[PDB]
């Protein structure tokens, strides 16, 4: 207990930074909440790292791609590729929007036949899955209800039968 | 109380709190409401969930200045695929074939001139594969005239390759415009990209209602037996308090 | 205070309740149509999953 | 199972739906009956010594 | 502590309507229960909706039609040129042999 | 567990054994008691007929 209470205070030293730490009641709930909440965080922190560096590293791999891919283009179709009427513009701009929406990995249409069709299938899979969990929802508050109201009715029945017994005890 | 519960339960979704835990400890629930901001909603700590949505921004700006160049280079490909299968077939023009033929080169020696130039520093000593320079390259190329044709026809047919694509992503996406006229496709298609990031906005909402839910059916979950539990205490009591033993006396005497 | 929650508490919890039950009285005839149009739907999911 | 518990044991002691049964409807009914019984001999016994 | 002569009224008929009137605490554990969202009263899946649903379901039903037909003519598409590329891979190793 | 540990601490009696000791004690009630009422009744009959 001693080892987990020197993590959370450590751990809570570090998320408050400069500032003095807010005194809180110390119980064993109170500390496995913390500790959880820390053990979480510390894994979440570290998963993020590494994320976060990747995508830098990623970044710099895609720049030096967009360099050599228009370095390329110039040189083989000449600058004109770049002088593209409006609405050519306009189409490629869209096609370009699409692809990123759909986070693809290039503008095939072998990337982007799965990617709307998986997007289709998921919105639908979750839709029929929410209606579900909604119906179960409103079933079990039904039978909360009931339970509850029978519940009530229990209490009401059982003290007028211990009065009517209580009277015909002194009957008797 | 009520409405802290609600706060840290929303945005700390893994912490199992009742009630109970922050009505004994008033003091604690206030260190829960200050840690929340600095916790990102996924447990991560609020600086590094900004500096990751940062860094994801500039990963997107450079990855749409990459696809720029990649669909153009894709469609050029594509291009050049097609006129040669129709080359094959016979059904090719003579001008268009003088279109694939220079295109292909043009393509082929600027390929080839960059396997040359290892952008590398002019180490004024680098041996170059085959001895070759950039030079002996271009002196591949088709004479400038029709290299300059070849440009000049790459426009028109870049922008008729693009309208192409873009009405194949549209007819996939919704295929009841096939039925529709050009002018009527080319307006949707305006309207694609901004669509599907919708669904995809409604597929988030959907998620997170789904979560919600889910939050909630495990709450009635946990209230239900207990009232079940309680119910059958009550009857218990009249069955064996009652019944067995109060009334049973009476009615023999 | 108490008593007036006691007062609205019952009420909005079976107004809550019999919003839920005169739904469902209304429900009770249309049950045949009820138990087609659910049969209709998970045949119409098979094939949905088939596709 | 707890669901079963409650409604077996509510059955049980609800026999005619409504009403929380402490007596055996059987029971209760001759209870009546020998009390009416008895009513009528005492009648019957008072007029005789009157 | 003011209760409107509507929900006294409303009240009253609730007790003679012969339903338990649930305590406080009862209904402090069913209220919690009631997350505030406007959760829309589950409008009862109204045979309407049910119909909704079906026509939701034949409308993606022939929307996937749609979608596998058109993947289908691609398929075939892809496939005719995948072997003419082969031809091609062909013709440039003769030209390739040509070279050397 | 927590509503096993409230199922195991609310038992004294399982509701099994509490259901067998009330349709027991209904049926020595039948047996005992009520033909002994039913004797009592036909005595009192028998007493009017005597007076």
């Amino acid at each position: 207990m001693d080892e987990k209470s020197t993590k959370i205070i450590m751990w809570l030293k570090k998320m408050f930074g400069d500032k003095p730490l807010p005194p809180y009641e110390v119980n064993t709930r109170t500390m496995e909440i913390l500790y959880q909440l820390a053990e979480w965080n510390e894994a979440r922190d570290k998963d993020l790292s590494l994320v976060t560096e990747d995508l830098k590293l990623k970044s710099a791999e895609v720049k030096a791609e967009a360099k050599y891919l228009q370095d390329l283009l110039t040189e083989g179709l000449g600058p004109s590729y770049t002088n593209l009427s409006r609405m050519g513009n306009n189409y490629l701009n869209q096609i370009v929007d699409s692809c990123l929406a759909l986070e693809l990995k290039n503008s095939s249409l072998s990337s982007y036949i799965p990617a709307v069709n998986d997007l289709s299938s998921e919105l639908v899979a979750i839709e029929l899955n929410n209606q579900e969990m909604e119906a179960e929802l409103t079933s079990l508050r039904k039978k909360l209800t009931e339970a509850l109201v029978l519940e009530k009715s229990l209490e009401r029945d059982l003290k007028k039968a211990e009065e009517q017994c209580n009277f015909e005890k002194a009957k008797v | 109380m009520a409405q802290t519960l609600q706060y840290v339960s929303s945005r700390l979704s893994m912490l199992q709190i009742d009630e109970e835990d922050l009505e004994r400890n008033a003091q604690f629930g206030k260190v829960l409401i200050e840690l929340c901001p600095l916790l990102g909603p996924n447990g991560g700590s609020a600086n590094l969930n900004r500096e990751l949505e940062e860094t994801r921004r500039e990963l997107l700006l450079q990855r749409k200045m990459w696809m720029r160049s990649e669909v153009i280079y894709q469609l050029v490909q594509e291009m050049l695929l097609d006129l040669q299968v129709r080359k094959l077939e016979g059904s090719l023009t003579e001008e268009e074939r003088k279109f694939q033929d220079g295109l292909q080169q043009c393509m082929l020696v600027s390929e080839c001139s960059r396997l040359l130039t290892a952008d590398s520093v002019p180490p004024s000593d680098s041996t170059s594969i085959l001895g070759l320079d950039k030079q002996d390259l271009l002196d591949l190329l088709p004479p400038n005239m029709l290299v300059l044709w070849v440009r000049d026809r790459l426009q028109k047919q870049l922008e008729e390759a693009l309208k192409k694509k873009c009405f194949t992503f549209l007819s996939f996406h919704q295929p009841e415009t096939d039925e529709e006229g050009d002018v009527l496709r080319a307006a949707k298609v305006l309207r694609l990209a901004s669509t599907l990031e919708d669904e995809k906005r409604r597929l988030q909402n959907e998620q997170e209602k789904h979560q919600e839910m889910r939050a909630l059916l495990e709450k009635q979950q946990e209230i239900y037996p207990h009232v079940l539990l309680r119910c059958l205490s009550l009857l218990r009591q009249a069955a064996s308090e009652l019944r067995l033993r109060a009334q049973s006396d009476i009615d023999r005497i | 205070h108490r008593t007036v929650r006691k007062i609205e508490g019952n009420l909005l919890w079976y107004q809550q309740l019999q919003h839920t039950e005169a739904q469902r009285t209304a429900e009770e005839e249309q049950q045949q149509r009820r138990k087609q149009l659910c049969k209709e739907i998970l045949e119409l999911r098979a094939e949905l999953h088939h596709l | 199972k707890l669901d079963s518990h409650l409604k077996e044991l509510r059955d049980f002691m609800y026999p005619e739906g409504n009403t929380l049964m402490l007596t055996t409807p059987e029971l209760s009914g001759e209870f009546h009956q020998l009390g009416s019984q008895l009513e009528k001999l005492n009648h019957i016994t008072v007029e005789i010594l009157g | 502590n003011v209760v409107p002569d509507e929900k006294l009224q409303a009240f009253n008929t609730l007790k003679e309507s012969g339903k338990p009137v649930l305590d406080e605490k009862a209904l402090d554990e069913v209220l919690k229960t009631f997350s505030i969202s406007k959760v829309p009263a589950i409008e009862e899946v109204a045979i309407e909706k049910l119909e909704e649903e079906v026509k939701a379901l034949q409308k993606q039903k022939n929307l996937h039609i749609r979608r596998r037909n058109k993947l289908q003519m691609v398929e075939s598409g892809n496939r005719q040129m995948c072997l003419k590329s082969k031809d091609k891979e062909e013709e440039t190793g003769r030209a390739f042999q040509e070279v050397l | 567990s927590k509503t096993q540990r409230a199922l195991q601490k609310n038992t004294n009696p399982d509701t099994d054994a509490l259901l067998k000791s009330l349709s027991d004690h209904y049926s020595l009630e039948l047996d005992e008691m009520v033909p002994k009422m039913q004797r009592l009744i036909q005595q009192c009959e028998k007493h009017q007929e005597y007076g």
